[PDB]
């Protein structure tokens, strides 16, 4: 309304509204993220079991 | 814009209605004009710095009321005026007008609109002489102002109604700290305690124009222009104006120190001000001083600084901070002005270039820069809970005292050489980023505990940096605790201690 | 496009004061100034009379 010669605004107020769902998230990652942690698992239980061994013998 | 056609037309028509209503008769007519100054035959019962209008349009003020003919100076040029011109006497003295409106618009000495953004919504219309308030309707300073730099919080306080002088030379970053600040004050500008508003009021006496847009453009892009109110005067602008606007701003202020609110003025180069009232002097042929200044030139310091003032809880516990600002040709304090205004103020911030070329940004000569009040208008969080910071003015100044003339002697000398020089380079700072409270303890505490052991003094910078944000982080209930409550408990000590003593570990 | 409506007020303005020029040139040439001088007559005595 400060604007008494508008004219544009309300084409630019639907261009953010048409735009209003701008792009989703990508959570893509669900199989390599959890590859990193499959080898996450491995190594450090790896260790845990000689280490706990270890440090008894 | 057929709108502003009629509002022109009722503005003619009062025009003519407000014109044809005096029939005077003591009009007075002029003599002779000189260099801004015009000597009036007639104006029987004119009061004594009364406001006039000229036939021609320009505005004058009642200096010199001898016998016969009347000393008039000019807000303006002498450019339209000639002899035999009839002059209007207002009725009033010269006023100027104060309100709620002014803030977020720039204005001239008298009250104009001169930025150009409408008229002006103005709640009153005050004197521009007004008597400073007395003895008892006043209250001694106990609130801190926070301006945002470590060096002028945390060594030299300063509060709601005191008159805290920067000293200086050119250029040297007089500005730098007002402004700095102005914005500053945008944490609690926001808010809704009324308590804790500082609304900001600036002259420009003297700077040019260009600066003045550089200046207003600062304030907008950090959106603090919606709590200040420009006063403009630059040399251009005729002598009696100049001298004038100070008097309006503290008006201005005055207005919200009476309504129970808190302001700021900064009386930016108040020595051009003193220029200005010694081309008024000398052009009205009034004997002149030492050194062709007025004599009353320490009289009209002493009533524009003590206006400002803390008022106590009767009269609504309003407050008005003066910070004057004074430049000094060669750092010669000894000057007529700056003896007067070292005389007249609540203590002062000097700054010096020898100390900015040293790298030094604030360039702060804590040797020099004293404040009348001490634990007075200061956070309890910047005082005895830190406990140093009661007492880091002695370490600094013993740190100065022994450069190489007190030369190390053993171990302790080196300790409070490594402490000092660390110190000195951690109060830098840079303009344009004001600082709060919370932080600035954390940083002087790991000032006592731990800072010889900083990581060499080119990266003590992101060393301070760093330490800010592990308080930030992981830590806000410190920053949290340490600024609502304003100080630091015994249990707040130990966990500032264990925060600083962690950080010095990583 | 607020700052252009903004220049649009202040040209607007701009082109009034020529406008003026246009409207005090138009002041100048006419007999008024033969009929003002009434407009003064009965005006002043509306002054004093009120007196
Ligand atoms: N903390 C700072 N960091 C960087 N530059 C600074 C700092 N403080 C001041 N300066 C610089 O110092 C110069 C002078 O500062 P400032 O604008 O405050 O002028 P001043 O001392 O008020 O002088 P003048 O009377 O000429 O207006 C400017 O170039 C400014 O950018
Ligand atoms: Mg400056």
């Amino acid at each position: 309304s400060v604007l008494k010669n508008t004219s544009v605004i309300d084409k630019i107020e639907s261009y953010v509204k048409q735009y209003k769902p701008v792009k989703i998230d990508a959570s893509k990652q669900l199989q390599v993220i959890e590859s990193f942690e499959k080898h996450a698992m491995t190594n450090a239980k790896e260790t845990e079991s000689l280490v706990s061994k270890e440090l008894k013998d | 814009k057929a709108q502003p056609t009629e509002v022109s037309s009722i503005l003619e028509e009062r025009i003519k209605g407000v014109s044809d209503e005096a029939n005077l008769n003591e009009t007075g007519r002029v003599l002779a004009v000189g260099d801004g100054i015009a000597r009036v035959f007639g104006l029987n019962n004119i009061q004594a710095e009364e406001l006039v209008e000229f036939s021609s349009g320009v505005k004058g003020m009642a200096l010199n009321l001898e016998p016969g003919q009347v000393g008039i100076v000019l807000f303006g040029s002498d450019r339209l005026v000639k002899e035999g011109e009839l002059v209007k006497r207002t009725g009033n003295i010269v006023d100027v007008p104060v309100g709620p409106g002014l803030l977020g618009r720039v204005v001239d000495a008298l009250g104009n609109p001169i930025d150009g953004k409408g008229p002006i919504d103005a709640a009153g219309r005050s004197r521009a002489q007004v008597k400073a308030p007395g003895i008892l309707p006043r209250r001694s300073v106990h609130e801190p102002v926070q301006t945002g730099l470590k060096a002028v919080d945390a060594l030299v306080p300063i509060g709601r109604g005191q008159r805290e002088l920067i000293i200086g030379d050119r250029q040297t970053g007089k500005t730098a700290v007002a402004l700095d600040t102005i914005l500053n004050q945008k944490r609690w500008n926001n808010g809704s305690d009324e308590s804790k508003k500082l609304y900001c009021v600036y002259v420009a006496v003297g700077q040019k124009r260009s600066t003045v847009a550089q200046l207003v453009q600062t304030l907008e892009q950090h959106d603090a222009m919606k709590y200040s109110i420009i006063v403009a005067a630059t040399a251009s602008e005729a002598a009696p104006l100049q001298y004038l606007a100070p008097f309006t701003a503290a008006s201005i202020g005055e207005w919200f120190r009476d309504n129970g609110k808190h302001a700021l003025i900064v009386y930016d180069d108040l020595s051009k001000q003193a220029v200005a009232y010694r081309q008024l002097s000398l052009l009205l042929r009034r004997p002149p001083g030492r050194e062709a200044y007025p004599g009353d030139v320490f009289y009209l310091h002493s009533r524009l600084l003590e206006r400002a003032a803390k008022l106590s809880e009767k009269e609504g516990s309003g407050s008005l901070t003066a910070l004057p600002v004074i430049e000094t040709q060669g750092g010669d304090v000894s000057a007529y002005i700056p003896t007067n205004v070292i005389s007249i103020t609540d203590g002062q911030i000097f700054l010096e270039a020898e100390l900015f070329y040293k790298g030094i940004r604030p360039a702060i000569n804590v040797g020099l820069s004293v404040s009348r009040v001490g634990s007075a208008a200061q956070v309890k969080a910047l005082k005895q809970v830190a406990g140093s910071l009661k007492l880091f003015l002695a370490q600094y100044r013993e740190v100065a005292a022994f450069a190489q003339f007190g030369s190390d002697l053993d171990a302790s000398t080196k300790q409070t050489l490594v402490r000092g020089e660390r110190l000195t380079q951690l109060l830098k700072q840079n303009q344009y980023s004001p600082l709060a409270t919370e932080e600035q303890v954390p940083l002087i505490y790991a000032g006592v505990n731990g800072h010889l052991d900083g990581i060499e003094l080119s990266r003590i910078g992101e060393f301070e940096s760093s330490f800010l944000s592990y308080l930030k982080s992981n830590h806000n209930e410190l920053l949290t605790e340490i600024r609502e409550k304003g100080e630091l408990s015994k249990e707040l000590l130990a966990s500032l201690k264990s925060a600083t003593e962690s950080f010095v570990a990583t | 496009w607020v700052r252009y409506e903004a220049s649009l007020r202040q040209l607007e303005q701009r082109q009034l004061a020529k406008s003026v020029i246009s409207r005090v040139q138009s002041e100048l040439g006419n007999p008024k100034f033969q009929e003002k001088v009434l407009q003064q007559s009965i005006s002043e005595i509306e002054q004093l009379l009120s007196k």
